[PDB]
DNA sequence: GCGGTTGGTGGTAGTTACGTTCGC
Protein backbone atom coordinates (compact mmCIF):
# COMPACT_ATOMS: atom_id res chain seq x y z
CA UNK A 1 0.00 0.00 0.00
CA UNK A 2 1.27 3.09 -1.08
CA UNK A 3 2.29 5.93 2.22
CA UNK A 4 1.35 8.87 1.55
CA UNK A 5 3.77 12.13 3.85
CA UNK A 6 2.70 15.60 4.08
CA UNK A 7 5.32 17.87 5.60
CA UNK A 8 4.84 19.89 7.73
CA UNK A 9 2.58 18.23 10.20
CA UNK A 10 1.50 22.13 11.24
CA UNK A 11 2.35 25.58 10.28
CA UNK A 12 1.56 29.20 11.04
CA UNK A 13 1.73 32.11 8.45
CA UNK A 14 0.40 35.55 8.25
CA UNK A 15 -2.89 36.78 6.11
CA UNK A 16 -1.16 37.48 2.39
CA UNK A 17 1.61 35.13 3.20
CA UNK A 18 2.49 31.72 0.57
CA UNK A 19 2.40 29.15 2.05
CA UNK A 20 2.94 25.29 0.61
CA UNK A 21 2.60 22.01 2.26
CA UNK A 22 4.22 19.13 0.28
CA UNK A 23 2.99 15.66 -0.33
CA UNK A 24 5.84 12.82 -0.51
CA UNK A 25 4.53 9.31 -1.66
CA UNK A 26 6.23 5.88 -1.48
CA UNK A 27 6.28 4.99 -4.69
CA UNK A 28 5.74 6.71 -8.08
CA UNK A 29 1.76 7.60 -8.46
CA UNK A 30 1.66 9.25 -12.23
CA UNK A 31 0.00 12.17 -11.04
CA UNK A 32 -2.60 10.47 -9.36
CA UNK A 33 -2.80 13.15 -6.42
CA UNK A 34 -5.51 15.09 -5.02
CA UNK A 35 -5.88 17.85 -2.56
CA UNK A 36 -8.67 18.35 0.32
CA UNK A 37 -9.23 20.48 2.99
CA UNK A 38 -11.37 20.34 5.91
CA UNK A 39 -12.65 22.72 8.22
CA UNK A 40 -13.81 21.91 11.93
CA UNK A 41 -16.91 19.59 11.76
CA UNK A 42 -17.16 19.57 8.11
CA UNK A 43 -16.68 16.91 5.80
CA UNK A 44 -13.10 17.50 3.68
CA UNK A 45 -13.84 19.46 0.90
CA UNK A 46 -11.73 19.00 -2.31
CA UNK A 47 -9.72 21.79 -3.79
CA UNK A 48 -7.17 20.52 -6.32
CA UNK A 49 -7.25 17.14 -8.27
CA UNK A 50 -5.37 15.26 -10.77
CA UNK A 51 -2.23 17.33 -9.26
CA UNK A 52 -3.06 20.73 -10.71
CA UNK A 53 -6.53 21.21 -12.14
CA UNK A 54 -8.69 23.66 -9.48
CA UNK A 55 -11.81 22.62 -8.90
CA UNK A 56 -14.99 24.88 -9.72
CA UNK A 57 -15.89 27.48 -6.94
CA UNK A 58 -12.08 27.37 -5.15
CA UNK A 59 -10.37 31.05 -4.94
CA UNK A 60 -7.72 31.01 -7.71
CA UNK A 61 -4.77 31.46 -4.59
CA UNK A 62 -4.73 27.39 -4.06
CA UNK A 63 -2.29 25.75 -7.27
CA UNK A 64 -0.58 22.15 -6.86
CA UNK A 65 2.03 20.88 -9.02
CA UNK A 66 4.12 18.06 -8.67
CA UNK A 67 5.27 14.49 -10.51
CA UNK A 68 6.38 10.51 -9.46
CA UNK A 69 6.85 10.88 -5.25
CA UNK A 70 6.92 14.83 -5.09
CA UNK A 71 3.55 16.90 -4.80
CA UNK A 72 3.29 20.54 -3.93
CA UNK A 73 0.02 22.38 -2.98
CA UNK A 74 0.62 26.42 -2.88
CA UNK A 75 -1.96 28.82 -1.19
CA UNK A 76 -0.35 32.30 -2.41
CA UNK A 77 -1.81 34.55 -0.42
CA UNK A 78 -3.27 33.01 3.14
CA UNK A 79 -6.57 34.18 4.19
CA UNK A 80 -8.17 34.19 7.74
CA UNK A 81 -10.64 31.32 6.41
CA UNK A 82 -8.24 29.35 5.51
CA UNK A 83 -7.52 27.99 8.63
CA UNK A 84 -7.90 24.33 8.16
CA UNK A 85 -6.32 20.74 7.66
CA UNK A 86 -5.11 20.05 4.55
CA UNK A 87 -4.65 16.47 2.94
CA UNK A 88 -3.37 14.93 -0.19
CA UNK A 89 -4.96 11.73 -1.55
CA UNK A 90 -3.27 9.02 -4.05
CA UNK A 91 -5.50 7.01 -6.60
CA UNK A 92 -2.39 5.31 -8.38
CA UNK A 93 -3.53 2.04 -6.50
CA UNK A 94 -5.95 0.44 -4.37
CA UNK A 95 -6.47 1.05 -1.04
CA UNK A 96 -6.68 4.83 -2.04
CA UNK A 97 -4.99 6.70 0.74
CA UNK A 98 -4.43 9.98 2.39
CA UNK A 99 -1.49 12.11 3.68
CA UNK A 100 -1.78 12.96 7.72
CA UNK A 101 -2.91 15.86 7.18
CA UNK A 102 -1.17 19.80 7.72
CA UNK A 103 -3.06 22.09 10.36
CA UNK A 104 -2.89 25.74 8.70
CA UNK A 105 -2.91 28.48 11.53
CA UNK A 106 -3.22 31.89 10.59
CA UNK A 107 -1.03 34.62 12.45
CA UNK A 108 -2.38 37.48 13.73
CA UNK A 109 -1.44 40.67 15.89
CA UNK A 110 -1.09 39.19 19.72
CA UNK A 111 -4.31 39.72 21.14
CA UNK A 112 -4.58 39.37 25.48
CA UNK A 113 -7.49 37.35 26.89
CA UNK A 114 -9.92 38.90 28.46
CA UNK A 115 -10.70 36.76 32.00
CA UNK A 116 -13.65 35.47 33.83
CA UNK A 117 -13.90 33.45 36.93
CA UNK A 118 -17.01 31.34 37.42
CA UNK A 119 -18.04 30.07 41.00
CA UNK A 120 -19.80 26.64 40.96
CA UNK A 121 -23.76 27.13 40.75
CA UNK A 122 -26.36 26.19 43.82
CA UNK A 123 -27.47 23.56 41.66
CA UNK A 124 -24.26 21.33 41.25
CA UNK A 125 -23.57 22.27 44.99
CA UNK A 126 -27.00 20.44 45.58
CA UNK A 127 -25.77 17.31 44.07
CA UNK A 128 -22.34 17.45 46.08
CA UNK A 129 -19.47 18.61 43.98
CA UNK A 130 -18.39 22.11 42.83
CA UNK A 131 -15.89 22.97 39.37
CA UNK A 132 -14.66 26.28 39.40
CA UNK A 133 -14.48 27.67 35.91
CA UNK A 134 -11.73 29.82 34.32
CA UNK A 135 -12.44 31.90 31.08
CA UNK A 136 -10.06 33.35 28.77
CA UNK A 137 -12.00 35.15 26.08
CA UNK A 138 -10.26 35.81 22.48
CA UNK A 139 -6.40 35.94 22.32
CA UNK A 140 -3.73 35.02 20.32
CA UNK A 141 -1.34 33.52 20.21
CA UNK A 142 -2.42 30.14 21.72
CA UNK A 143 -0.15 29.18 24.45
CA UNK A 144 -1.46 30.48 27.72
CA UNK A 145 -0.59 29.74 31.21
CA UNK A 146 -3.38 29.48 33.87
CA UNK A 147 -2.52 29.03 37.30
CA UNK A 148 -5.11 27.77 40.26
CA UNK A 149 -4.74 29.05 43.58
CA UNK A 150 -6.93 28.76 46.20
CA UNK A 151 -5.77 30.10 49.71
CA UNK A 152 -2.71 30.74 48.17
CA UNK A 153 -2.04 27.26 47.58
CA UNK A 154 -1.45 25.81 43.90
CA UNK A 155 -3.82 23.32 42.37
CA UNK A 156 -3.03 23.69 39.03
CA UNK A 157 -2.80 20.03 38.66
CA UNK A 158 -5.85 19.05 39.31
CA UNK A 159 -7.72 21.13 36.25
CA UNK A 160 -8.38 20.39 33.00
CA UNK A 161 -8.58 22.51 29.91
CA UNK A 162 -10.15 23.01 26.82
CA UNK A 163 -9.11 25.05 23.93
CA UNK A 164 -11.55 26.11 20.98
CA UNK A 165 -11.07 26.05 17.38
CA UNK A 166 -8.86 28.92 15.76
CA UNK A 167 -12.10 31.29 14.70
CA UNK A 168 -12.49 31.43 10.89
CA UNK A 169 -12.72 35.32 10.74
CA UNK A 170 -10.59 36.86 13.82
CA UNK A 171 -7.89 34.52 14.16
CA UNK A 172 -8.36 34.37 17.62
CA UNK A 173 -8.58 31.46 20.64
CA UNK A 174 -10.76 31.30 23.46
CA UNK A 175 -9.48 28.90 26.60
CA UNK A 176 -11.55 27.57 29.58
CA UNK A 177 -9.70 25.89 32.60
CA UNK A 178 -11.79 23.38 35.12
CA UNK A 179 -11.53 22.96 38.66
CA UNK A 180 -13.44 20.63 40.09
CA UNK A 181 -13.88 19.58 43.93
CA UNK A 182 -16.21 17.53 46.08
CA UNK A 183 -18.51 20.18 48.12
CA UNK A 184 -16.49 19.09 50.83
CA UNK A 185 -13.33 20.31 49.62
CA UNK A 186 -14.91 23.09 48.37
CA UNK A 187 -16.14 24.23 51.17
CA UNK A 188 -12.47 23.94 53.58
CA UNK A 189 -10.98 26.79 50.89
CA UNK A 190 -12.08 30.37 51.30
CA UNK A 191 -10.29 32.27 48.24
CA UNK A 192 -10.31 30.62 44.75
CA UNK A 193 -7.91 32.57 41.93
CA UNK A 194 -7.02 32.17 38.08
CA UNK A 195 -4.19 33.71 37.49
CA UNK A 196 -3.51 34.06 33.90
CA UNK A 197 -0.27 34.63 31.84
CA UNK A 198 -0.08 35.57 28.09
CA UNK A 199 1.98 37.27 25.75
CA UNK A 200 -0.42 40.29 25.37
CA UNK A 201 -0.05 40.63 29.04
CA UNK A 202 2.68 42.73 30.84
CA UNK A 203 1.83 41.06 34.26
CA UNK A 204 0.03 38.04 35.26
CA UNK A 205 -4.25 38.72 35.15
CA UNK A 206 -5.96 37.35 38.11
CA UNK A 207 -9.46 37.01 38.73
CA UNK A 208 -10.94 36.06 42.12
CA UNK A 209 -13.95 35.06 44.54
CA UNK A 210 -14.75 34.28 48.13
CA UNK A 211 -16.64 31.46 48.87
CA UNK A 212 -20.10 32.50 49.91
CA UNK B 1 -28.91 19.05 -6.30
CA UNK B 2 -26.39 16.01 -5.82
CA UNK B 3 -26.56 15.11 -1.98
CA UNK B 4 -25.71 11.98 0.16
CA UNK B 5 -27.45 12.06 3.17
CA UNK B 6 -26.10 9.34 5.68
CA UNK B 7 -27.70 7.47 9.01
CA UNK B 8 -27.72 4.93 11.17
CA UNK B 9 -24.70 5.74 13.48
CA UNK B 10 -24.81 5.40 16.87
CA UNK B 11 -23.24 3.52 20.31
CA UNK B 12 -22.83 -0.12 20.07
CA UNK B 13 -20.94 -2.19 22.75
CA UNK B 14 -17.88 -4.15 21.63
CA UNK B 15 -18.67 -7.19 19.44
CA UNK B 16 -21.78 -5.87 18.89
CA UNK B 17 -23.49 -4.72 15.14
CA UNK B 18 -24.83 -1.19 13.49
CA UNK B 19 -25.77 -0.72 9.71
CA UNK B 20 -24.93 2.89 8.15
CA UNK B 21 -27.02 3.99 4.96
CA UNK B 22 -26.20 6.90 2.38
CA UNK B 23 -29.25 7.79 0.88
CA UNK B 24 -28.45 9.85 -2.59
CA UNK B 25 -30.54 12.26 -4.33
CA UNK B 26 -30.30 14.69 -7.28
CA UNK B 27 -28.25 12.50 -9.73
CA UNK B 28 -28.25 8.95 -11.86
CA UNK B 29 -27.68 6.62 -8.83
CA UNK B 30 -26.51 3.75 -10.57
CA UNK B 31 -24.08 5.66 -12.74
CA UNK B 32 -21.31 6.55 -9.70
CA UNK B 33 -19.75 4.07 -7.22
CA UNK B 34 -20.61 4.93 -3.73
CA UNK B 35 -16.97 5.32 -1.25
CA UNK B 36 -16.61 4.48 2.48
CA UNK B 37 -14.31 6.92 3.99
CA UNK B 38 -14.15 6.92 7.88
CA UNK B 39 -11.84 9.23 10.31
CA UNK B 40 -11.45 8.47 14.05
CA UNK B 41 -11.71 11.43 16.48
CA UNK B 42 -8.96 13.91 15.92
CA UNK B 43 -7.06 11.63 13.52
CA UNK B 44 -6.73 11.52 9.90
CA UNK B 45 -9.01 9.96 6.88
CA UNK B 46 -9.09 6.41 5.86
CA UNK B 47 -10.18 4.51 2.71
CA UNK B 48 -13.16 1.64 3.88
CA UNK B 49 -14.04 0.53 0.29
CA UNK B 50 -16.21 1.01 -2.14
CA UNK B 51 -19.12 -0.16 -4.37
CA UNK B 52 -20.11 -0.51 -7.93
CA UNK B 53 -23.73 0.74 -7.92
CA UNK B 54 -24.71 -0.71 -11.10
CA UNK B 55 -23.00 -4.65 -10.53
CA UNK B 56 -22.72 -4.70 -7.08
CA UNK B 57 -19.09 -5.46 -6.82
CA UNK B 58 -17.81 -4.38 -3.32
CA UNK B 59 -14.08 -3.57 -3.10
CA UNK B 60 -12.52 -3.74 0.54
CA UNK B 61 -9.59 -1.76 1.81
CA UNK B 62 -7.11 -3.77 4.19
CA UNK B 63 -8.92 -6.36 6.29
CA UNK B 64 -12.38 -4.63 6.33
CA UNK B 65 -13.65 -7.42 4.24
CA UNK B 66 -14.08 -10.11 6.93
CA UNK B 67 -16.23 -7.89 9.46
CA UNK B 68 -17.82 -4.83 6.64
CA UNK B 69 -20.39 -5.75 4.04
CA UNK B 70 -21.39 -3.27 1.19
CA UNK B 71 -24.92 -3.72 0.09
CA UNK B 72 -27.43 -1.50 -2.19
CA UNK B 73 -31.20 -0.40 -2.43
CA UNK B 74 -31.32 0.82 -6.30
CA UNK B 75 -34.94 1.25 -5.24
CA UNK B 76 -34.41 3.92 -2.68
CA UNK B 77 -31.08 5.11 -4.19
CA UNK B 78 -29.31 3.77 -1.16
CA UNK B 79 -25.89 2.12 0.19
CA UNK B 80 -25.33 0.46 3.18
CA UNK B 81 -22.38 -0.09 5.19
CA UNK B 82 -23.09 -3.42 7.66
CA UNK B 83 -20.21 -3.69 10.30
CA UNK B 84 -20.09 -6.67 12.28
CA UNK B 85 -18.17 -7.66 15.87
CA UNK B 86 -17.39 -3.92 16.17
CA UNK B 87 -13.94 -2.99 18.27
CA UNK B 88 -12.93 0.11 20.14
CA UNK B 89 -10.93 0.71 17.28
CA UNK B 90 -13.82 1.00 15.13
CA UNK B 91 -14.83 4.40 16.42
CA UNK B 92 -15.05 6.82 14.06
CA UNK B 93 -17.42 9.65 11.44
CA UNK B 94 -18.12 7.30 8.52
CA UNK B 95 -18.68 9.46 5.59
CA UNK B 96 -19.75 8.25 2.43
CA UNK B 97 -18.24 10.26 -0.53
CA UNK B 98 -18.99 9.97 -4.67
CA UNK B 99 -17.07 10.68 -7.60
CA UNK B 100 -17.90 13.79 -9.91
CA UNK B 101 -20.05 14.51 -12.57
CA UNK B 102 -17.71 13.62 -15.24
CA UNK B 103 -14.82 11.23 -13.66
CA UNK B 104 -14.04 10.31 -17.31
CA UNK B 105 -10.08 9.95 -18.13
CA UNK B 106 -8.73 9.78 -14.45
CA UNK B 107 -10.79 12.29 -13.30
CA UNK B 108 -11.61 10.44 -9.61
CA UNK B 109 -11.77 12.13 -6.80
CA UNK B 110 -14.26 12.67 -3.43
CA UNK B 111 -16.41 15.40 -5.16
CA UNK B 112 -19.49 15.39 -2.95
CA UNK B 113 -19.19 13.76 0.77
CA UNK B 114 -22.08 12.58 3.28
CA UNK B 115 -22.32 14.90 6.39
CA UNK B 116 -20.63 12.29 8.50
CA UNK B 117 -22.39 9.63 11.29
CA UNK B 118 -20.53 9.04 14.30
CA UNK B 119 -19.95 5.82 15.32
CA UNK B 120 -18.61 5.42 18.82
CA UNK B 121 -18.15 1.18 19.99
CA UNK B 122 -17.44 0.78 23.66
CA UNK B 123 -18.45 -1.16 26.83
CA UNK B 124 -19.30 2.13 28.69
CA UNK B 125 -23.48 2.93 29.19
CA UNK B 126 -25.28 6.49 27.75
CA UNK B 127 -25.05 8.64 29.97
CA UNK B 128 -27.12 11.93 30.01
CA UNK B 129 -25.65 15.38 30.98
CA UNK B 130 -26.39 17.87 33.82
CA UNK B 131 -26.60 21.31 32.75
CA UNK B 132 -25.10 23.91 35.36
CA UNK B 133 -25.39 27.49 34.89
CA UNK B 134 -22.10 29.44 34.77
CA UNK B 135 -23.80 32.82 36.34
CA UNK B 136 -22.50 36.28 35.24
CA UNK B 137 -19.72 46.99 30.51
CA UNK B 138 -18.89 43.06 29.20
CA UNK B 139 -19.98 40.20 31.18
CA UNK B 140 -19.28 36.92 30.09
CA UNK B 141 -21.94 33.77 31.18
CA UNK B 142 -22.63 30.16 30.08
CA UNK B 143 -23.65 26.61 30.61
CA UNK B 144 -21.69 23.84 32.28
CA UNK B 145 -22.50 20.53 30.28
CA UNK B 146 -21.20 17.99 32.74
CA UNK B 147 -20.37 14.27 32.79
CA UNK B 148 -22.35 13.07 29.66
CA UNK B 149 -21.79 9.61 27.49
CA UNK B 150 -20.93 9.11 24.60
CA UNK B 151 -20.79 12.87 21.99
CA UNK B 152 -22.03 14.81 20.70
CA UNK B 153 -23.62 17.36 22.12
CA UNK B 154 -24.76 20.27 20.42
CA UNK B 155 -25.42 23.44 22.65
CA UNK B 156 -27.65 26.86 21.62
CA UNK B 157 -28.08 30.14 22.86
CA UNK B 158 -31.80 31.72 22.90
CA UNK B 159 -32.77 29.11 20.56
CA UNK B 160 -29.92 30.16 17.90
CA UNK B 161 -31.17 33.48 17.84
CA UNK B 162 -27.64 34.47 19.81
CA UNK B 163 -24.66 33.82 17.87
CA UNK B 164 -22.13 36.44 18.50
CA UNK B 165 -19.65 35.72 20.99
CA UNK B 166 -20.95 32.48 21.42
CA UNK B 167 -17.86 29.77 22.37
CA UNK B 168 -18.55 26.15 22.83
CA UNK B 169 -15.73 24.23 23.98
CA UNK B 170 -14.44 20.45 22.97
CA UNK B 171 -15.04 18.28 25.56
CA UNK B 172 -12.58 16.93 27.80
CA UNK B 173 -12.71 13.38 28.55
CA UNK B 174 -12.60 12.98 32.69
CA UNK B 175 -11.24 10.61 34.57
CA UNK B 176 -14.24 8.92 35.06
CA UNK B 177 -14.78 7.74 31.60
CA UNK B 178 -17.34 11.04 30.82
CA UNK B 179 -17.01 13.97 28.86
CA UNK B 180 -17.81 17.10 29.81
CA UNK B 181 -17.98 21.01 28.16
CA UNK B 182 -18.48 24.85 28.99
CA UNK B 183 -20.30 26.80 26.41
CA UNK B 184 -20.10 30.56 27.15
CA UNK B 185 -21.32 34.50 25.74
CA UNK B 186 -20.34 37.42 26.40
CA UNK B 187 -23.06 40.01 26.70
CA UNK B 188 -23.52 44.12 27.71
CA UNK B 189 -23.63 43.86 31.73
CA UNK B 190 -26.66 46.13 31.40
CA UNK B 191 -28.85 43.54 29.60
CA UNK B 192 -28.31 41.75 33.27
CA UNK B 193 -32.05 41.29 33.99
CA UNK B 194 -33.01 42.87 30.86
CA UNK B 195 -32.60 40.22 28.04
CA UNK B 196 -33.35 36.44 29.40
CA UNK B 197 -30.46 34.41 28.33
CA UNK B 198 -31.29 30.72 27.97
CA UNK B 199 -28.84 27.67 26.56
CA UNK B 200 -30.32 24.74 24.71
CA UNK B 201 -28.57 21.45 25.25
CA UNK B 202 -29.24 18.54 23.35
CA UNK B 203 -27.58 14.91 23.87
CA UNK B 204 -29.71 13.06 21.12
CA UNK B 205 -27.58 10.03 22.21
CA UNK B 206 -29.57 9.79 25.56
CA UNK B 207 -32.83 11.94 24.11
CA UNK B 208 -31.88 14.59 26.40
CA UNK B 209 -33.14 18.28 25.32
CA UNK B 210 -32.66 20.89 28.53
CA UNK B 211 -33.18 24.28 28.34
CA UNK B 212 -31.46 26.57 31.28
CA UNK B 213 -31.73 29.90 32.33
CA UNK B 214 -28.80 31.47 33.52
CA UNK B 215 -29.29 34.13 36.08
CA UNK B 216 -27.24 36.91 37.44
C1' DG C 1 -18.76 29.36 -26.49
C1' DC C 2 -17.30 26.08 -23.69
C1' DG C 3 -16.04 24.09 -19.14
C1' DG C 4 -19.02 22.25 -14.89
C1' DT C 5 -22.84 22.87 -11.59
C1' DT C 6 -26.67 18.67 -15.46
C1' DG C 7 -29.82 14.80 -18.39
C1' DG C 8 -30.37 10.51 -20.15
C1' DT C 9 -29.58 5.66 -22.24
C1' DG C 10 -27.21 1.59 -21.34
C1' DG C 11 -25.41 -1.53 -18.58
C1' DT C 12 -21.95 -6.04 -15.45
C1' DA C 13 -17.18 -1.28 -16.50
C1' DG C 14 -15.78 4.80 -12.95
C1' DT C 15 -19.92 3.18 -16.10
C1' DT C 16 -17.82 9.26 -18.67
C1' DA C 17 -18.36 11.66 -23.19
C1' DC C 18 -21.97 12.46 -25.20
C1' DG C 19 -26.76 15.65 -25.56
C1' DT C 20 -31.49 16.77 -23.92
C1' DT C 21 -28.39 20.59 -19.26
C1' DC C 22 -26.28 24.82 -16.40
C1' DG C 23 -23.94 29.02 -15.90
C1' DC C 24 -20.78 32.76 -16.73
Amino acid sequence: DIQMTQSPSSLSASVGDRVTITCSASQDISNYLNWYQQKPGKAPKVLIYFTSSLHSGVPSRFSGSGSGTDFTLTISSLQPEDFATYYCQQYSTVPWTFGQGTKVEIKRTVAAPSVFIFPPSDEQLKSGTASVVCLLNNFYPREAKVQWKVDNALQSGNSQESVTEQDSKDSTYSLSSTLTLSKADYEKHKVYACEVTHQGLSSPVTKSFNRG
Amino acid sequence: EVQLVESGGGLVQPGGSLRLSCAASGYTFTNYGMNWVRQAPGKGLEWVGWINTYTGEPTYAADFKRRFTFSLDTSKSTAYLQMNSLRAEDTAVYYCAKYPHYYGSSHWYFDVWGQGTLVTVSSASTKGPSVFPLAPGTAALGCLVKDYFPEPVTVSWNSGALTSGVHTFPAVLQSSGLYSLSSVVTVPSSSLGTQTYICNVNHKPSNTKVDKKVEP
